[PDB]
C-alpha cells in the first residue's frame, strides 16, 4: 500500500 | 442437498482463509526482503514464492466449482466464494505468469536503481531520485537546471523500459481475458463493485474542473512574473519542470512564489522541525500519538522492531517509494519509508500510518476481507489525519507554527496551499489510469503510445514537458506506480472521499459548523477526538466484508461518493480566486501543446  | 452443503462450505471457507493468510505471509516476507534490499538473489526468491502461491490459487479457483455457492442463502458466504474465484494474474499459464513476474521486477528495479550525473559535476553520477533529484526539483528556480534533471530522469526511468512495458501490457491483457474481463481496465475497475463507477468519476471531475482551471491560470500568471515570458507563455500549457514536482502531480513546493498574499504567512514548518531536532522516529511516534488520541489502535511492537523508517546508509539498492505492509498474521505490520524531516514528509508518515491502522482494524476478519472496502478507502484514511495535521490550529498546538495571525489573507494563503496539493492532483490522478486503460483496452496503436500519454497530460492538466519529446521516448514509466504496476484510480477516489470523511469527522468532533465563523472546515483539528475515532473504528473494522457504500454508511450514514465535501472545503477559495483572476485579467485555458512530435 503505497504513497501517491 | 444444499442446506447440508452450505454448512460444509462455511467450514471449508474458515480453513481456506486461514491457509491463504499463512501462504500470503510467506510471499509478503519475500516481497518485503526484495523491496528493502534489491538483489538478483532476492528477486529470484520473491518471484518463485509468487509462482508457488499462484499455483495454489489456481487449485482454489477450481475447487470453488465443487460448491453450489451461487445457490446459497448466506450473502456473506457467497461474497467470500466470489472473492476466491478472482484469480487475477494467477489465471495465466505457469510460463506466462513467471515471465510477467520477471517483467514486473525488471521495471520496478530499473526505476529504483536510476542514478543521474550532477548538473554542475559530470564526475558525480550517484544522484538518485530520492533524495538528490527531488531536492533539486523542489528547491531550484534555475529553469535550465530543472530541465536537465527532468530529461535525465525521464530518459532513464521511462524510455529504458519501453519493451518491458509493452510485454507487461500484453500479459496483463491476457490475464484479464482469462478472468473474462475485456481488459486490465475492467479487471481494475472490478474492485469498486459499481458498473457506473467511471461515469460517476467523470461527473465529479467535471464539477471540480472549473476550479482547477482557475488555479492553473493564476499559477501560470504568477510563474510568468517569476521566470518571464520567454520561459512561460500566457496562452500555452505550463512547462511542467517549473511546478516543483517531477510529475507535476502537486505544486505545493512552489507556494513561496505563487501564494496569493506573499506579505502574509505561508505555512512551511520544515525549518522549525529541523530547529527542534525532529527525527523520523519522532515523526512516526507523533503519528502514533494522533491515532491513539482518537481512541484508535496503538502501533504494535513488531512495527517498531521491523519497520524501515530511514534510507539505509550502506551501498544497497532498494525501493524508497514509501509503502505500508500487512503480513496477515497478528500485529505484524510495517512501513518502509526513506523519511526526511520536512512538512510534506510529516503528511506522508500519517498517510502510511493510515494504511497500518486499517490493517490492525480488520485483522480479525477472514483473510479475503482483510483489505479496503475499495482501494480508495485505504488511501483516504491517513490523508484525513494529514488534513488536520496541516491546519494552523494543529501546527500551533505542537509548536511547529509560531507567531501566526489567522486573518482573511492568511486563510486564503492556506486554502491555496492546500489546493496546490488537493485540487491540482485530481486531473493528474485521472490521467494515470485513463492512459493505462486506453493501452489495456487496445485503443492506442503502439506507434502512438508516448504522445497519447502527453496528450492526456495536456488535455486534463494543461502541463507539458520542458523539452520536445517524440515516440523515440517513453515517459509514462518514469512515474513509480506505472513502473510498479500499481492501479492509480484509488488516489482519485481517495482525494474525493477523504473530504467526505474529513467533513463528517470534523462535525462529529464539534470542529465544524457551516453557520459558525469560528469553526471553519479548513481549520478543523480532529486530534484527541474519540467521536471521530469511533466513526473510523465502525468503518475500518469492516474491511471488505461488505460493498463500500455499506462501509461509508457505517462512517457517516451516507452511501454515495460525492464531490460536495471537497467543493465545500474550497468554496471560500473559489470565490476569492474567480474574483482575483478577473481583477488581474488572467487568461484561463491553454492551446494544444507542441512538445510531443508525432
Ligand atoms: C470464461 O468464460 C468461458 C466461456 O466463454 C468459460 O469456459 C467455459 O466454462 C464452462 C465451465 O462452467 C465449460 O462448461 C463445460 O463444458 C464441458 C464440455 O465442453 C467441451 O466442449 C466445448 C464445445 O462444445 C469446448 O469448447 C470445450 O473446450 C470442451 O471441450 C461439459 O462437459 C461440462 O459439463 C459438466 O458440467 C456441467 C456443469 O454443472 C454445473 O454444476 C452442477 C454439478 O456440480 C450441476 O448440477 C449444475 O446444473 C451446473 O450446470 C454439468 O451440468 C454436466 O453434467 C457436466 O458435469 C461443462 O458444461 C465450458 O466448456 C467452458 N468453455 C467454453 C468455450 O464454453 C470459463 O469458465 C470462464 N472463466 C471464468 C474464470 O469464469
Ligand atoms: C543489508 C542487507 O541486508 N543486505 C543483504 C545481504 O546481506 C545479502 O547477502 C544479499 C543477498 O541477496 O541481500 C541483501
Ligand atoms: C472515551 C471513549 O469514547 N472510549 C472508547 C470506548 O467508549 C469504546 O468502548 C472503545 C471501543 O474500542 O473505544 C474507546
Ligand atoms: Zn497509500
Amino acid at each position: 500500500y503505497i504513497h501517491p | 442437498a444444499l442446506v447440508k452443503e452450505e454448512i460444509q462450505a462455511k467450514e471449508y471457507l474458515e480453513n481456506l482463509n486461514k491457509e491463504l493468510a499463512k501462504r500470503t505471509n510467506v510471499e509478503t516476507e519475500a516481497a518485503w526482503a526484495y523491496g528493502s534490499n534489491i538483489t538478483d538473489e532476492n528477486e529470484k526468491k520473491k518471484n518463485e514464492i509468487s509462482a508457488e502461491l499462484a499455483k495454489f490459487m489456481k487449485e482454489v479457483a477450481s475447487d470453488t466449482t465443487k460448491f453450489q455457492w451461487r445457490s446459497y442463502q448466506s450473502e456473506d458466504l457467497k461474497r467470500q466464494f466470489k472473492a476466491l474465484t478472482k484469480l487475477g494474474y494467477a489465471a495465466l499459464p505457469e510460463d506466462d505468469y513467471a515471465e510477467l513476474l520477471d517483467t514486473l521486477s525488471a521495471m520496478e528495479s530499473n526505476f529504483a536503481k536510476v542514478k543521474v550525473c550532477d548538473y554542475k559535476d559530470s564526475t558525480k553520477c550517484d544522484l538518485a531520485l530520492d533524495p538528490e533529484i527531488e531536492e533539486v526539483i523542489s528547491k531550484s528556480r534555475d529553469h535550465e537546471e530543472l530541465a536537465y534533471y527532468w530529461r535525465e530522469f525521464y530518459d532513464k526511468a521511462g524510455t529504458a523500459v519501453r519493451s518491458q512495458f509493452e510485454r507487461y501490457v500484453e500479459l496483463n491483457t491476457k490475464a484479464a481475458k482469462l478472468n473474462n474481463f475485456t481488459s486490465g481496465a475492467e479487471a481494475w475497475l472490478d474492485e469498486y463493485e459499481d458498473d457506473t463507477f467511471e461515469q460517476q468519476l467523470e461527473d465529479i471531475f467535471a464539477d471540480i474542473r472549473p476550479l482547477y482551471q482557475q488555479i492553473h491560470g493564476y499559477v501560470r500568471f504568477r510563474l510568468r512574473k517569476h521566470y518571464g515570458d520567454a520561459v512561460v507563455s500566457e496562452t500555452g500549457p505550463i512547462p511542467m519542470h517549473l511546478l516543483g514536482n517531477m510529475w507535476a502531480q502537486q505544486w505545493s513546493e512552489i507556494a513561496d512564489i505563487v501564494s496569493p498574499f506573499p506579505e502574509k504567512p505561508l505555512v512551511d514548518v520544515s525549518a522549525e522541525m529541523e530547529k527542534q531536532g525532529y527525527t523520523p522516529l519522532k515523526m512516526f511516534q507523533m503519528g502514533d500519538d494522533f491515532f491513539t488520541s482518537m481512541n484508535l489502535t496503538k502501533l504494535p511492537q513488531d512495527f517498531w522492531d521491523k519497520s524501515i523508517i530511514e534510507k539505509p546508509t550502506d551501498g544497497r539498492d532498494l525501493v524508497c517509494h514509501a509503502s505500508a505492509w500487512d503480513f496477515y498474521l497478528t500485529d505484524d505490520v510495517r512501513i518502509k519509508q526513506c523519511t526526511r524531516v520536512t512538512q510534506d514528509q510529516l503528511f506522508t508518515v500519517h498517510h502510511e500510518l493510515g494504511h497500518i491502522q486499517y490493517f490492525l482494524q480488520y485483522q480479525h476478519q477472514p483473510f479475503v476481507y482483510r483489505t479496503g472496502a475499495n482501494p480508495g478507502f485505504h488511501e483516504a484514511v491517513g490523508d484525513v489525519l494529514s488534513l488536520s495535521v496541516s491546519t494552523p490550529k494543529h501546527l500551533e498546538k505542537i509548536g511547529l507554527l509560531k507567531d501566526y495571525v489567522r486573518d482573511d489573507e492568511a486563510r486564503i494563503n492556506q486554502l491555496f496551499l492546500t489546493a496546490l496539493d488537493k485540487i491540482v492532483f485530481l486531473p493528474f490522478a485521472f490521467t494515470m489510469d485513463k492512459y493505462r486503460w486506453s493501452l489495456f483496452r487496445g485503443e492506442v496503436d503502439k506507434a502512438n503510445w508516448n504522445c497519447a500519454f502527453w496528450k492526456l497530460r495536456d488535455e486534463y492538466s494543461g502541463i507539458e514537458p520542458p523539452v520536445v519529446r517524440s515516440e523515440k521516448d517513453f515517459d509514462a514509466p518514469a512515474k513509480y506506480h506505472i513502473s510498479a504496476d500499481v492501479e492509480y484510480l484509488r488516489y482519485l477516489v481517495s482525494f474525493i472521499i477523504q473530504f467526505q470523511f474529513y467533513k463528517s469527522a470534523c462535525i462529529k468532533a464539534g470542529q465544524y459548523d457551516p453557520d459558525n465563523v469560528e469553526l471553519p472546515l479548513d481549520n478543523c483539528d480532529i486530534y484527541g477526538s474519540a467521536a471521530a475515532g469511533a466513526a473510523f473504528h465502525n468503518m475500518l473494522s469492516m474491511g471488505a466484508s461488505k460493498p463500500w457504500p455499506d462501509a461509508l454508511e457505517a462512517f457517516n450514514g451516507e452511501r454515495i461518493m460525492s464531490g460536495k465535501a471537497i467543493a465545500e472545503y474550497f468554496e471560500p477559495l473559489r470565490v476569492w480566486l474567480e474574483a482575483e483572476n478577473i481583477k488581474n485579467n488572467v487568461h484561463i485555458g491553454w492551446t494544444t501543446s507542441n512538445k510531443c512530435v508525432s
